[PDB]
Order: C-alpha cells, then sequence, then structure tokens
RNA sequence: AAACUUUCAACAACGGAUCUCUUGGUUCUCGCAUCGAUGAAGAACGCAGCGAAAUGCGAUACGUAAUGUGAAUUGCAGAAUUCCGUGAAUCAUCGAAUCUUUGAACGCACAUUGCGCCCCUUGGUAUUCCAGGGGGCAUGCCUGUUUGAGCGUCAUUU
RNA sequence: GGCGAGAGACCGAUAGCGAACAAGUACAGUGAUGGAAAGAUGAAAAGAACUUUGAAAAGAGAGUGAAAAAGUACGUGAAAUU
RNA sequence: GUGGAGGCUCGUAGCGGUUCUGACGUGCAAAUCGAUCGUCGAAUUUGGGUAUAGGGGCGAAAGACUAAUCGAACCAUCUAGU
RNA sequence: UCUAGUGCAGAUCUUGGUGGUAGUAGCAAAUAUUCAAAUGAGAACUUUGAAGACUGAAGUGGGGAAAGGUUCCACGUCAACAGCAGUUGGACGUGGGUUAGUCGAUCCUAAGAGAUGGGGAAGCUCCGUUUCAAAGGCCUGAUUUUAUGCAGGCCACCAUCGAAAGGGAAUCCGGUUAAGAUUCCGGAACCUGGAUAUGGAUUCUUCACGGUAACGUAACUGAAUGUGGAGACGUCGGCGCGAGCCCUGGGAGGAGUUAUCUUUUCUUCUUAACAGCUUAUCACCCCGGAAUUGGUUUAUCCGGAGAUGGGGUCUUAUGGCUGGAAGAGGCCAGCACCUUUGCUGGCUCCGGUGCGCUUGUGACGGCCCGUGAAAAUCCACAGGAAGGAAUAGUUUUCAUGCCAGGUCGUACUGAUAACCGCAGCAGGUCUCCAAGGUGAACAGCCUCUAGUUGAUAGAAUAAUGUAGAUAAGGGAAGUCGGCAAAAUAGAUCCGUAACUUCGGGAUAAGGAUUGGCUCUAAGGGUCGGGUACGAUCAACUUAGAACUGGUACGGACAAGGGGAAUCUGACU
RNA sequence: UUAGUGACGCGCAUGAAUGGAUUAACGAGAUUCCCACUGUCCCUAUCUACUAUCUAGCGAAACCACAGCCAAGGGAACGGGC
RNA sequence: GUAAGCGUUGGAUUGUUCACCCACUAAUAGGGAACGUGAGCUGGGUUUAGACCGUCGUGAGACAGGUUAGUUUUACCCUAC
C-alpha cells in the first residue's frame, strides 16, 4: 500500500495536474501526469459530434495527418453528413423556386 | 487572535527591491518605490525628510565623476598630456 | 460625519457591474442604407441567457452589403422568436414579429421593442422582460410619433426611428417569490453590489441622516427636497405624495 | 524559494561570500583597530529582508 | 561562645567614574565657482597571492597609461633586476583610457538577468533558419534636406 | 550647501555633529521612516621561552619590561554592591 | 414500490467560539489550553491575483475593521506647539 | 583681575551600573522509559545492539506552494547557544554541493493596471486606453549597373504589463552520490524550428482510388478572403466501465513458530513513456414498414420526422496481445576472497471475487429571476488566384534520412526547532498520496510499512491545588439560577399527543430485545435444449428455532435527557 | 411563592409597516414547573496521576524611604516608628 | 434583678439587606469588629461598552424607569497565626 508524490512542483489538484498511478518494472508505485483529455470536433450546424475525425488536442491536430482530420466528403471535417444532404436539397429547391418566381413576375409585368 | 496567529496568516510581500534605490520599497501592485518614487523620473524627497536627504543624497556615494570635476577645475580643465623635462 | 453608502457608491470600485458572462451589449442594427430605403434580412442562430438580465438574447446574423462578411449583432428575443428564424429589418420590412420595422411604417396600436428615442443610438426603451411600447398615433407632417411607455408616459419621436415589433421574452420573472436570500444573493451576484441593504435608522448617525437615537427612527422627515445634496439625500427624493395609493393616479 | 529569481540568488550568494570571520593576519596588521566581525549574519537571528 | 546581621579599615573582586590625553566636532572669517544625454547624483553585483568591512576600483577591476620624485611595500609570502636607473612605491600629481548591470535612462519591457527589428561580418552546404562578434533603433522641440498630402490655391497646357 | 585655507576666552568621548572607532553603520519596522553603543597596554610586543599540576582552559614557578600595583577581561581604576 | 429534492436534519474533517464565568493568569501564549457547544453542501470555507486610502475606504451596522494602533491609522515636519 | 554651558539628595528625571528579594518562584501539557557495550578526561540524554512503548495512513509518514536562505552533506570541534547536561546538534570553524529541448518561468489573456494621441492642471501630475489622430506591415516578385527599389496586390486589430494553482508543443524505465536528478549515465521515445536527398504516391483523362451509405486509406495540388470546431469550462445525485489499492485460491522459492496443534503465519512472483494490430457506451447508415403498440432504463424516455429487428461505419477515453523487455528489477541457492572483490546458476506462473476504498471517465437525471471566463494557438472546410506531365514531370500534411534546441530556477525544511509571532513560543500558516481489523464510517480503539522514543532528572508520597474517578440513605432541601457532574445514548421491532402554514411536530413521548455456539429457511450468476428441467460457479444480507452462561451481552470505545407552558425573533 | 401562568383593566406613559394581534416550525436566546438523574446539598470521606516537598544542575521577576510585636492616647479626627 | 457561661435553626419567593409566610424548636434576641470578611469565594444587583420597550427631547441623546448579554489579576517578602 505505498503513497505517492506529484512527480512536479504543482501541490494542487487541477486539471492540469491530473495524475494516474501505475506500476514500474521495480515493482513499485509512481505517479504518471495525464495531459487532459480532449473532446470531438463538432459540426457547426446541429452542434454534435462527427465521425471518421480523430479526437486529439489542437497541435496533434498538426502533427497527425489529412486523413485523419477529414472524411473523403464535400464540408468534410467541418459539418454533418446530414446537414450537408440538408443544405443541398434547400440549395437546389429553392434556386428552381427562384426561378419560378422569375418566370412568374415575367409573364405579368409582360401581359400588364 | 488579531495579534499572534495573525502574525502567523503574514506571510506575502507587499514590498520588494527597486532598480534605483536598492531599499526593498517597491510596491507591487502600485509599481512605485516608497523612498526613490521610481518609476517616475525625478527621486522623491521632502524637505520634512532632512534625514532621508541626508542619507541618499550627494556624497553617500563612490562620486565616480564629481571628486575629479574639481581637481579638473583646479587644472584648468587642460586637454593634451605632459612634455617630459 | 462620514460620507455614506450612496456616495460611495458613485467612485464605485466594488459597485461596478459584474460584466464577464455578458454575451455583449444588445444594440441593434446600425441604421445605414438598407434599413433606410429598402430591407435586410438576416437569421437567428441561438437564443441564449445573459447574466444580469431576465430578458434572454438572440444571436442574429446579417451579411455585410459592402463586403463577404458576415456581421454578427445581438438582439432582445420578443415572445415567439425561435431558431432559424428570418428576421427582416428596415423600412419596406413586412410586420411581422422579431422585425425592425420604423413607428412611421407600422399603424396604431402596434407593439414593439427594444425602440430607439433617436434614431441612430442602436436601441433604447422596452429592452426589459415582458415590456413593450404602444403606438398612439402619428404626425407625419412634422414627422413624430407619439408612444406610451410601460411607466405609462406618453412620449413623442421621430417616425424614423425604429424598434422590434412584439413584447419582450422572459416576461412573468417577477410573478414569482424568491423565498430565499440566497436567490437575491446569487441574482444581485450577477449584476452588481447593491446587496444586502443596511438601514440607516439602525445605524449611527456618523454613519447616515435617519441613524442615531435610543430607538430606531428617523426624527426629521424622510421627504427630501430634490435641492438637497449629496449626504441628505437619504429616502424620498422630491416626493410629491405619499403613503398608501388610495386610487387612481390620475396621471 | 525554490522557484526563485536572479536578483535574489544573487544576494544570497553575496551574503554567503560575506558570512564568514574575519583574518587572523588582518589582525596581525599595524595600527588595527578591528578584533572581530560585526556585519556577521546568521540565518536564525537576523533576516537579509529582501 | 560561635555562626549570622551591621559598621570601619587593608587586600582582592564587580564596575567603569575621576584625572590626564586627542588625526574628531562646532562657530567665526577669507577666497573660488566646478554636476549631467560626451550619460550625472545614486543603486546593484563584482575585482586583491592570502579580506568580511571601510576606502579604492570596473572583466584593462585596491587599479592601466602619462608626469614628477627617487628605492620602497610590509601582517605573512613572494619578487628582485627594479637600484650610477626611461625606475621601486597601498607614493604624490594627473592632461590619455577602461569605465560590468543600472539609473534623468533613451529599442519594447521588468517582481522576467525576458522579447524583438535593421546594418557589416564569421560558421553551420543558407537574402529567409540558428548561433557568435561588432555597430545601432527613445521622446518633445529647433534649423535645414528629401519624400509628400490637401479644388486650400496660382499659372500654363491642348 | 560645494571646493580649498586660516583661526577661537568653544566641547573635550553621557560633552561636541546622530557619527573622534569598519556611523547614517549594526539593528527594528511591510513601508514611509527610525537609529545606537563603542576611544587610550606599553617608548618599543619585548604579547610571557622553558619546567611542573591538570583531559584541557587555566594555575604555580620562570622570564620580559622602569613598572605585570601595565598581561589584549590591558592607562589610572571611585562608589553602589561583594 | 420506484426516485432521491431540500439556503432539511444527526454527526466527522473543516469553519467557528456557547458554557465551565474551569486551567493559566509576572502564562506555552500581549487572547492560549482542556472539556462542553454551534454549523457542516450552503448567504459555505479558503489560497493567489486584483480594486478600494485617512475626514478617506470598507462595513449582512458592533462606531466594527483599516498591519498587537481607530468616536478618524502610521511616518516626518510645523514643534522646544500652549 | 576677567569670563561662564559654574556647585544637586530628590524631578514616577536621563544614561549606565549595582543590589536585597533569592540560590527563591520555578524548570510539571503532548501516556515512557530501561540493560549492556563502545567512545571519551568525564555519559540520565551521544552512537550501536537488545527490550518496552507511541504516532496508527484525516500520521510524530512520504513530497511540495508562500516564506526562509545554505540550515542541506562531510571533516574537525565544545569558549558562548541548545532556560539541567553534553563526547551530540538546525551551534562554532573549514570545505563541498543544486547539471533540463521535454518540469516551470518565458508565451496567452482574466479581473484589472498603464504610456501614446489629445484634453485638464500654477504645477508635482490627473483623465482616458480606441479614444474628435494622416496612428502599419504581409506576401508574389521585378531586375539581373544591384541591392532591394520599383511593378502590383493584401489587409486595417490599431502599445505594453498582468496567473511559477487558470490556457498551454514535446520524457519514460532502471541505475548512480556524502549530499543532485522526470536534469546526470545507459537504454528506449516524442516535439518545435530549419534544411534537404532517396524511396513511396500521383499524372498522357494532368492534380488518387474503394464504398449503396454511414465512411475507409501510408500519401493522393490548392493563394487571397471567408465560415466553423477544438482551446472552452458549473454543481449535486445515483448507475455503468476502467486503473491502482484492498481481499483471496493454487503453485515455485526464502524466513518464523512447532511441549501440543496448524497442507499453517509472513514475504517475492513486477513491467513505464512511446509505436503497431485490435477493442465502446453514445452516435450514424442500409434493407425494412410497426396497434393485439413495442423497445428499454436503477431512475420512462423513444418511435411513420421510420421503432423493434438483421447487417454494418465511426470516436480509441479505456482496456487486451506484441514490440519497448528482461538484457532490467525482484526472490533464492551454490563457489570463491586481506582484497578492487565478485563469479555461476535457477524462478520471476496461472487465476477469482466485490454496492469494497480512492480516483478518472461515460451516458442520463435534478437545481437556478444563479444557466456556470477570455485570449493566444491549432485544425478543418467553402472558394478557386496560380502553377505545373510525357522521353518526362509534379508532390514532401506518407515513410526514412540531417542539424540545432538558448536564458533563469532546480539543494533542504515546510514546521511542538529551518516561515511569522522579540525565541529552539502548546499559537497560526495552502495542499497531494492514505494498508488490515472492529464498526454504518479517511469516527474512537489496536496493529503492519515509514518515523519517533524528543519535552531537565532522581527520591519520598504531607497539607493545598489542577486534571480524573467513586460514594451508603435521601434526592436540588444547595444555589441568583439544577452552574457543574450524572443519567440518556447505537441498532431491530412495537407505539406515538396536542397543535399545525398539512409540509411537520417525531429519534415525540414511551417500552421490549441485543452475546456465543449448532442448525434451518429465503434471496443469485454462467452454460447446455428438433425447425418442465439439468450441470457448474460464488457471494453477503434478512428472518427464525434449539443449546448454553453466576440474567450477561451496542459488555471496552463510541453514543440524544425528556415533557407542559410563557416572553421574544419567523426560519437558514 | 415579591417568581411563573391564566384572567380583570380610567393603561403615571399600550396600540396599529414608530407596525398591531396571533402563530406551526426553529433557537448555544430569556423565564417558570414536572419526571428521570445525580456528592449541588444534608456531610463529608477515600483513591489515582502531575505538582507543591527534599535533593543535583539551571535560575528569574513584581516590589523596596528606613523597616518590620502589641494595646490605648493624642495626632491630618484608623500608627511599625511618637 | 445577678448574669453574655452556653445556645439562638431548616425552608418557599425576592439580586437582596429588610420583609412575608410554612415548620421544627428549649429559644428561634438584637448589634459591632474599615456599615468585619473579594491577593477568601461568588458576581445574582447597581455601575462602561451591545441591544429592546415606554415617556421626554426637533435631534443627537436623557431617565434612583423596566429588561437581557456582559474578562473579578499577583504572595515565593515582613509581621501575625
Amino acid at each position: 500500500a505505498q503513497r505517492v508524490t506529484f512527480r512536479r512542483r504543482n501541490p494542487y489538484n487541477t486539471r492540469s495536474n491530473k495524475i494516474k498511478v501505475v506500476k514500474t518494472p521495480g515493482g513499485i508505485l509512481r505517479a504518471q501526469h495525464v495531459k487532459k483529455l480532449a473532446t470531438r470536433p463538432k459540426c457547426g450546424d446541429c452542434g454534435s459530434a462527427l465521425q471518421g475525425i480523430s479526437t486529439l488536442r489542437p497541435r496533434q491536430y498538426a502533427t497527425v495527418s489529412k486523413t485523419h482530420k477529414t472524411v473523403s466528403r464535400a464540408y468534410g471535417g467541418s459539418r454533418c453528413a446530414n446537414c450537408v444532404k440538408e443544405r443541398i436539397i434547400r440549395a437546389f429547391l429553392i434556386e428552381e423556386q427562384k426561378i419560378v418566381k422569375k418566370v412568374v413576375k415575367e409573364q405579368t409585368e409582360a401581359a400588364k | 487572535g488579531k495579534g499572534t496567529p495573525s502574525f502567523g496568516k503574514r506571510h506575502n510581500k507587499s514590498h520588494t527591491l527597486c532598480n534605483r534605490c536598492g531599499r526593498r520599497s517597491f510596491h507591487v501592485q502600485k509599481k512605485t518605490c516608497s523612498s526613490c518614487g521610481y518609476p517616475a523620473a525625478k527621486t522623491r524627497s521632502y524637505n520634512w525628510g532632512a534625514k532621508a536627504k541626508r542619507r541618499h543624497t550627494t556624497g553617500t556615494g563612490r562620486m565616480r565623476y564629481l571628486k575629479h570635476v574639481s581637481r579638473r577645475f583646479k587644472n584648468g580643465f587642460q586637454t593634451g598630456s605632459a612634455s617630459k623635462a | 460625519g462620514r460620507v455614506i453608502r450612496n456616495q460611495r457608491k458613485g467612485a464605485g470600485s466594488i459597485f461596478t457591474s459584474h460584466t464577464r458572462l455578458r454575451q455583449g451589449a444588445a444594440k441593434l442594427r446600425t441604421l445605414d442604407y438598407a434599413e433606410r430605403h429598402g430591407y435586410i434580412r438576416g437569421i437567428v442562430k441561438q437564443i441564449v441567457h445573459d447574466s444580469g438580465r431576465g430578458a434572454p438574447l438572440a444571436k442574429v446574423v446579417f451579411r455585410d452589403p459592402y463586403k463577404y462578411r458576415l456581421r454578427e449583432e445581438i438582439f432582445i428575443a420578443n415572445e415567439g422568436v425561435h431558431t432559424g428564424q428570418f428576421i427582416y429589418a428596415g423600412k419596406k420590412a413586412s410586420l411581422n414579429v422579431g422585425n425592425v420595422l420604423p413607428l412611421g411604417s407600422v399603424p396604431e396600436g402596434t407593439i414593439v421593442s427594444n425602440v430607439e428615442e433617436k434614431p441612430g443610438d442602436r436601441g433604447a426603451l422596452a429592452r426589459a422582460s415582458g415590456n413593450y411600447v404602444i403606438i398612439i398615433g402619428h404626425n407625419p407632417d412634422e414627422n413624430k410619433t407619439r408612444v406610451r411607455l410601460p411607466s405609462g408616459a406618453k412620449k413623442v419621436i421621430s417616425s424614423d426611428a425604429r424598434g422590434v415589433i412584439g413584447v419582450i421574452a422572459g416576461g412573468g420573472r417577477v410573478d414569482k417569490p424568491l423565498l430565499k436570500a440566497g436567490r437575491a444573493f446569487h441574482k444581485y451576484r450577477l449584476k452588481r453590489n447593491s446587496w444586502p441593504k443596511t438601514r440607516g435608522v439602525a445605524m449611527n448617525p456618523v454613519d447616515h441622516p435617519h441613524g442615531g437615537g435610543n430607538h430606531q427612527h428617523i426624527g426629521k422627515a424622510s421627504t427630501i427636497s430634490r435641492g438637497a445634496v449629496s449626504g441628505q439625500k437619504a429616502g424620498l427624493i422630491a416626493a410629491r405624495r405619499t403613503g398608501l395609493l388610495r386610487g387612481s393616479q390620475k396621471t | 524559494a525554490a522557484q526563485k529569481s536572479f536578483r535574489i540568488k544573487q544576494k544570497m550568494a553575496k551574503a554567503k561570500k560575506q558570512n564568514r570571520p574575519l583574518p587572523q593576519w588582518i589582525r596581525l596588521r599595524t595600527n588595527n583597530t578591528i578584533r572581530y566581525n560585526a556585519k556577521r549574519r546568521n540565518w536564525r537571528r537576523t533576516k537579509m529582508n529582501i
């Protein structure tokens, strides 16, 4: 039942001083400082976690590769697939409806 | 417990050293020396602090230039050098 | 005698507002050209709670007409507004809730909020929860609009002045008791330092004019003139009448 | 403390170099009026105030 | 009767008065006018063959150079060619220099011996990156130079 | 005040400048500020070789010195007190 | 039955400081010691940083606190105040 | 003769010194010391050994922040200090000692402080911090008198300071010293910045393919500008999962006990940072089309806005296998030597459980007139300026390879002796780790690892004291007053008044039981069934019955006195 | 029973947000009574530890005109001195 | 009358002295000693500071007007014993 120490000079239990006990090849315990955990990236539209993206801290998001941070789709690691689908549909449909508004005003103004 | 235990609670320096006077009078939260007036341009003095003046005035130091000033006035502020009579 | 609390309150080292969690100042869009000649569409993206404020706010987003840019504004939300909601601001805009029409563009009996008394102040009167302004009538010649303000008062402002249509959200807030000094404590914890309140009549006479005596009592009267000075003004300033309200205000 | 500043450490080193006794040849010299050190400083008794 | 207490004296003690001294102080008089951006006053840290301080001094560090005297310094050690001599010496004088980090303090800062930009040059196979060395970048104002701005304004164009 | 000179019916180390000395020092205080005490061996260290008792410090002798009734607790060496 | 609220409650640490008008009272201590007590998930406790300076601040208000100092701090000077 | 700082018993006089009191008060909290040896002149206290005890993991333990400054370690050493002692010491003297790309500062900004421009002020200086200001630098290059102008283009925040507990790029094991180490040695990694070559990839369809899709990949162009995310976040509750600890079974080793008993008691059986292959609740996709409504949580929410179901994609917290890595480390045995001293061998395995403890985390719920920082920094996306292949190009977010990584701090205590309280003061001063048993419990009691055995001692045992206890019979007559002490006390069962804001009162009141031993009963998990069961496994809880005892049993510790009424303030 | 509680009320001098009246719950608030309990008491005794005590070592302070037996007298009307 | 030899109470209420009742008793007499006795106690009252009520005062504040909470130091000296 060995008892251990913060392995540094900060003696308070803050978020940047999380420890984890670990058993070393000496048979003994030591405290092992653990970095804070990453929070998954979110879709800017719905505010939901998106998938196929690695979960990291934001300079490890530099050292990692394009494969981990992105998907093969338009609006890849930024927006959800379903939100993409939604805005695609919305684009197509209201463009068509703007065409329809245009031709309605056209025929009306031409008649009168 | 306004006395002894509070003196026990007493451990954080209000004042630290100053780079113009070296006296441990530099209030950190104001950024001023209580003796020289740092970081002001002038030096802090008062004609009621006569002792203070006398303590911090000219001649309590090396006068690295000013002694030689009077020597040089005696010799008339001369340039050049000697001639090996 | 000392300087008293109401006088210390104006230097305000501790009495300043606690202005950390506040999402920004809830001002209207600026009155540039599109508003005063046509209309313009933005979108309510998210409603949120402002600290110290019982009325929510609505992060609206517009587009810049002069640049590829997305100037986001902060509006005080009216009752009925929701996310994803198109907000139309301007002169030829349509009269539905959340829009920023002017008062010469609205008719009588219309219900508005977050109004300007001078165009270009970007938000004034009727900013709090549950409150609204009522339009009364017009004088388009000498373009002036009469309005009823929640006090019960009548004011006359430029019909070119703006205002959101509808009533501010968060209504019915003070219909509920707190029951608890702690609820009050947290409320003021986020607003400012005006809580708790001691009574001068329980103070000493160095500390307050009403203070002192071998009983808690005022002595002189608690109705003070407006021609009094700092340190004399503790009670009812310039009070025209007094006591319980026995009938109509007769305003 | 441990986490200290260089000025502090500088003054401390100077203090440590001051905190030792007289030389006895100085006690031996001519016209000498010094018997002992009187600027002597011990951590238990008096603090530096730095 | 001793012991003890008290008193007086002798000698010894505690203690540091008295006396006698004196590189100090004070007051009066006379004479001279000399700090600093060419970086002061002051502060910090550091320097000696062997020093903590005082006094002196600044990585050329109890001092260098130059001048004059003329053979010491001294607690110890050492040094001697330095003694009929371009030459001892904690010497005197002092006109050339060095003048750490700071400070009116002046690249921006400062509870950090923190962070930059430019020029020259060297190395690392480098206009860009790194390091080293040398030199530099404060503000206000004056005169002047250059580059300017403004239908403020003039002329002259076709 | 600063620099340099001379003088006194002045004080003579509890006096006279706070400071005759390593004094604006040690020291105190968060800090502004406060702020001491402390002079004298002998002409010259000749500052006590050597012996002995003692664990040693020191003592007793010896010896230096004109004088240890001058031994760095040092000129003389009052009183209180012993 | 489930669930697990509450400026709920018992009661540790913790914060406090009722009573013994106990000990001590030329002390361990210029406010302590012991028991007994209050409260203990909140108007909680608290470190660091920060703002507020003397007729001024701060005060859930006792004229309380503002460096063992408060019905107006401390330092120096006016001041050898009368 | 002159001149004064000219004569002291006093001034709660000033300064210094000295006494009687007086060898006196007193050196008494913190459970506690003893025997021998050695040293030394000398030992109640120093050192060692043996014994007896304590703190008893919310500790007298191990490490730190503030502060302190060299106290750290060693050698010598005792004149003064350690209110006795002293051969010892945080003392005296002389020395030695703190090694960083990865830990922090440095960077960021918070509350806030504070120049500039400007404005006030006799003026020291005040206001204000984007302000009524002409407030600047970022990229491609173009030339090849040539360095950097000119060609353009871009943008308009518009100082700086402010946290060694907030945010934040990156390091671990073993070993090593008198004293240092996430720093040094060995080994094994990672990050930033800057260079650069090869491989790999891609292209004659010029800037990749597969997948219905969720999405996958060793890579697989993309400027200006713009959008979005991370950084970035409360508190409590219970549930799940994980790590470490605890408990435990077998087995391989050593030690202990052994009149008797004990397949027994104790102990070692460990595996880091990083990398690879895999692994999740949530979530998402496809097929499909639900009522006789169904799925499902401890907690009741979800579903034609497409449930259940079948199949599948992801996040890698987290675990597992491998590498790192057994070569280390640990436990043992054997053979050697003044000695530097080793040398050689083996083992280092496989499991189980749980409302357990601590902690981290996930998905939910609850609370709010409370909805619980910012900035730096990083990434992605939209967009399409621009630039490029074929006898050869393009790429350096894939792999490998090269160089460098500064400055300052780093010892030690962190407190009944290193901080502050005049001091070696029973005071005060922020925090992390936290074994076994009892027991509801980091309560109290006992014990292991770790650490202390310090506080002036000896002999007697008068009064008086202080602290602690008991006392017949009575039972508040005492006293201002039931002050103080006493009784009560945990748990299970029963029973529970008035009044009431209907929530409480209420542990109301008031009663019974409680040990040990031997038994019984009930309450669970995993597996098995053509298209009713049975086998195995393992826990603590509740109820009951006999037997028994000098009627004892919450046996020590721990642990409420209650009720009827009034004045008063609503409460916390 | 000068207490307490309920009642009465020409109330020195009650009284309405100077808030009045009441009030469940709460209270280290103040007060009275009852049950239990007891060394509070009748009425005191005994035990324990550390002290005091004696000793070794260490070793202060307050205070001090001089000091220290009484009665009465007178006296500044209460003396250790006369 | 001689006589101070000997004794002269327990309690309810009140801070009480004083008083007023219950009861026993042989009796329940009065007084002094710095209105005995605080380095002997206690601290209930009055009589600091907090606070409440009433009356008075414009007010601060007042009241032999009431109520509540509120630090009781030292002997080791001479004498006496």
